[PDB]
This record gives C-alpha cells, sequence and structure tokens, in this order.
C-alpha cells in the first residue's frame, strides 16, 4: 500500500501549519477520522483550498 | 484578547447544540505558558500536564 504518512490535527486549525499539511497531501483517497462539524470544517476548507 | 468569544449555553433546558469553540478554548489552554508559581514554573505540555 502506497501509504503517505499520516496528517495529525492537534487542535482546531490555524490555518498556518494545517494549511501546509494540506498542501502535503497529493494522493487519491483520503481517510479522515474526525467528529461531523470537524468534517465539514475540513470539507470547507478542502473546498476552498481546491 | 481573541475575538469572537462565544459562551457556553443553558445546555440543560432545551438546548442540544454543542459549544463549538471547544477545542478553540482548549488550544488557549494548550498554549498558556506561564513563570511565575509558588509551585514552580507551571506550564502545560503537549498532553496537557505539569
Ligand atoms: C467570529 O465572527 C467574525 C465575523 O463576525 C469572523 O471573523 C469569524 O467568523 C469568527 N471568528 C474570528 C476568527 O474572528
Ligand atoms: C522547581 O525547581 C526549579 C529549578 O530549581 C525552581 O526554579 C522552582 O522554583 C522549583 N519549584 C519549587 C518547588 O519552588
Amino acid at each position: 500500500w502506497d501509504m503517505q504518512n499520516v496528517i495529525t490535527l492537534d487542535t482546531s486549525f490555524e490555518d498556518a501549519k494545517t494549511q501546509v499539511q494540506l498542501k502535503k497531501i497529493h494522493s487519491s483517497v483520503i481517510l479522515l477520522y474526525c467528529s461531523k462539524d470537524e468534517a465539514v470544517l475540513i470539507l470547507s476548507e478542502a473546498r476552498s483550498l481546491g | 484578547e481573541k475575538e469572537n468569544i462565544t459562551d457556553p449555553p443553558r445546555g440543560c433546558v432545551g438546548n442540544t447544540n454543542i459549544w463549538k469553540t471547544g477545542p478553540l478554548f482548549k488550544r488557549v489552554l494548550m498554549s498558556s505558558k506561564y513563570a511565575d508559581g509558588v509551585t514552580g514554573r507551571v506550564e502545560f505540555n503537549e498532553d496537557g500536564d505539569r
């Protein structure tokens, strides 16, 4: 399995280092493990960042 | 000192909407660095310990 390294979110998004962690993402399948509203926030930031 | 202060409402009477800035105030508690103290220099680590 071509597993990219684990992106870890420690707290709510600073949009300074977490944005870099989103820029480190270049794979195909994104495996997300959070709550529902945090998933809404992460998907909104991913749509905002393309 | 930070902006957009939210308060946990009266959740015991008809309120099931969660307090969304829980992890935000938790991140405020994480970056709480100190040097004064009678017991010593108290400061939270990455797991919130001395
Ligand atoms: C608080 O609300 C304001 C707009 O009223 C906006 O900046 C943001 O959605 C919230 N938090 C911050 C970062 O100030
Ligand atoms: C703990 O040790 C440090 C270094 O000696 C000292 O600065 C601090 O005052 C101590 N805390 C206590 C128990 O007062």
